[PDB]
């Protein structure tokens, strides 16, 4: 359940990252990818080079889709709903993934906005992240 | 698993730059404060009211930098990490009962407190040779398998 | 998300349960306590014998609060909510653990009861106590 | 850890009682419909469309028959489990890359369907060995440290 202040703490993570969709996108893929290298299996017709057309295409669609989330953090499920059967049902995305990638995110965000990255909004994004994942994992059963 | 000669250089390199003690305050602190259940294993250090309370708590500071100090023997020999744990192990598992879990979760935070702290010079290649190396301690603290 | 199906089978499941409360709930009790022994230093003060009164007082309690959520099935949040705060925030038990619970608990069902545990049971009583679970873990951060 | 005499003793007892096929073709069906997504591991098997579906497919039943008789493997010598799946090990985790969490819960799957079958003669006793066995299969699965 997100609280008042996680939402607001969400936003203001947001802000941040509006102005850099793609290049943060990429590089939380780029980290998923080089730390997790199962994860690659999952795009075997992406060329995984550090920063390829195809990858930074891709990490600002996901990212893209967070900041839908965030936009509709009241009601996250039907702003993502169009993305919960694709990964569960058509993609079979072990759910493990969405915390590789949740993580990787954090990531991505501690390296750029650290002072950002306060245990308090740690927190709420962490939730958030969780909460965003729940709704592509609701559908696998 | 076993470590390359370039994961082996990110590790020793990044180490050099580690104040243990501000890391570790960090790290932990951040462990009681993002995953609160893990607070019933740490009662007598009394005030952990609140995310500034943990942060400012100074026995939260002292064992930080111990947990930190014991990554640093797993950085000293990268080869013998199972051994160099073996009695934590006998500490946090078989005396202690701390779920596994949490030992990945602290490794996810000292990355996090990695990159925080070391900015861009963290790159994916650094995250991932640091991602082996606490992948591994955590798997060293866990129920002993022979 | 509980489907129209998946309530329909956790009712058929707890009406199996009805006049086995006690029974069932200190055979819960006892293959968590016997199986993941780490579980027994959440009951210092429970003499942890086979069938000690206090575990056959205590999986009662369990069990029943469980069949509280059954009942208010279309809103378990509001039904445990009392259990949410005292199990995250009072007695801070690690999540991992309801996990360890309801599989125990699908045990006790499946020795009990193997012709009604089918698959698609089998499914529809893991996500119930799985958002049973997630209602008590909802109060930790 | 160890597997006392008493364990090894409830092991021996349930598996000269296991019929593979059957208890196999059980587990694997059940672990493909109570978590679908491990089915994107066995494309080949065919049609996966329903549990009834799933629980019919010859192939689940072949493979599954498979995956009981390697844990008979693990029962006919306890003490070398690690050794016994070393190359399995190489096929799930550094072939396949099937995440380690899947291991346990086909272990937990299996626990329930020996529940199922055995009744109560699967006392908590006997539950507590066969968790001790499955936990080290599954562990012996997983990414092997040195
Ligand atoms: C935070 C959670 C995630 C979000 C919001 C999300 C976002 C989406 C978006 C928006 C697309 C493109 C859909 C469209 O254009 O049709 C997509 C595609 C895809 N996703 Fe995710 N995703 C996330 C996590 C994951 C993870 C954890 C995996 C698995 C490792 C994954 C696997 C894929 C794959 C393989 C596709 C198709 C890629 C390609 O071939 O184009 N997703 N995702
Ligand atoms: C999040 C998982 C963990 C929890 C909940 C946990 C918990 C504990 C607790 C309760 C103690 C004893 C403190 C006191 O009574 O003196 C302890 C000791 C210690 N732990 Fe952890 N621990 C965790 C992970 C780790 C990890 C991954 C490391 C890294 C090697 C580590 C290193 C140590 C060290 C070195 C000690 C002994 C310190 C001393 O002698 O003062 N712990 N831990
Ligand atoms: C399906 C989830 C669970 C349900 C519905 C639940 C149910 C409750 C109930 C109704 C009580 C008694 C509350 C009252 O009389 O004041 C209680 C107490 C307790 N619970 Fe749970 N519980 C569950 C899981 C857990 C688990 C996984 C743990 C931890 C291993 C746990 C730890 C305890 C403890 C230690 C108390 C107090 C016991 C005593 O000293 O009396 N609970 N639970
Ligand atoms: C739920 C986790 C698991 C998944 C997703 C999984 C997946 C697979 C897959 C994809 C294969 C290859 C099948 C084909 O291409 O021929 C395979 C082989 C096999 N697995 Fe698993 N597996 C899991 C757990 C286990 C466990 C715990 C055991 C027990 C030892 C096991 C035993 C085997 C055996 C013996 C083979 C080789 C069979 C052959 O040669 O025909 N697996 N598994």
């Amino acid at each position: 359940v997100l609280s008042p202040g996680d939402k607001a703490n969400v936003k203001t993570v947001w802000s941040k990252v509006s102005g850099h969709v793609e290049d943060y996108g990429a590089e939380t893929l780029e980290r998923l990818f080089r730390v997790y290298p199962s994860t690659k299996t999952y795009f075997p017709h992406f060329d995984l080079h550090h920063d390829s057309a195809q990858i930074r295409t891709h990490g600002k669609k996901v990212l893209t889709a967070i900041g839908e989330a965030v936009s509709h953090i009241d009601d996250i499920a039907s702003a993502l709903s169009k993305l919960s059967d694709l990964h569960a049902q058509t993609l079979r995305v072990d759910p493990v993934n969405f915390k590789l990638l949740s993580h990787s995110f954090l990531v991505v965000l501690a390296v750029h906005a650290p002072s950002l990255l306060t245990p308090e909004v740690h927190v709420s994004l962490d939730k958030f992240l969780v909460a965003v994942s729940n709704v592509l994992t609701s559908k696998y059963r | 698993s076993d470590f390359t000669q370039e994961e082996r250089q990110f590790i020793v390199n990044l180490w050099g730059r580690v104040d243990v003690e501000q890391i570790g305050a960090e790290a932990l602190a951040r462990l009681l404060i993002v995953y609160p259940w893990t607070q019933r294993f740490f009662s007598s250090f009394g005030n952990l009211s609140s995310p500034s309370a943990i942060l400012h708590n100074a026995k939260v500071h002292a064992h930080g930098k111990k947990v930190l100090t014991s990554f640093g023997e797993a950085v000293k020999n990268l080869d013998q990490i199972k051994q160099t744990f073996a009695q934590l192990s006998e500490l946090h598992s078989d005396k202690l009962h701390v779920d596994p879990e949490n030992f990945k979760l602290l490794g996810n935070i000292l990355i996090i407190v990695l990159a925080a702290h070391f900015g861009k010079d963290f790159t994916p290649a650094s995250q991932a040779a640091w991602q082996k190396l606490v992948s591994a301690v955590a798997h060293a603290l866990a129920l002993r398998y022979h």
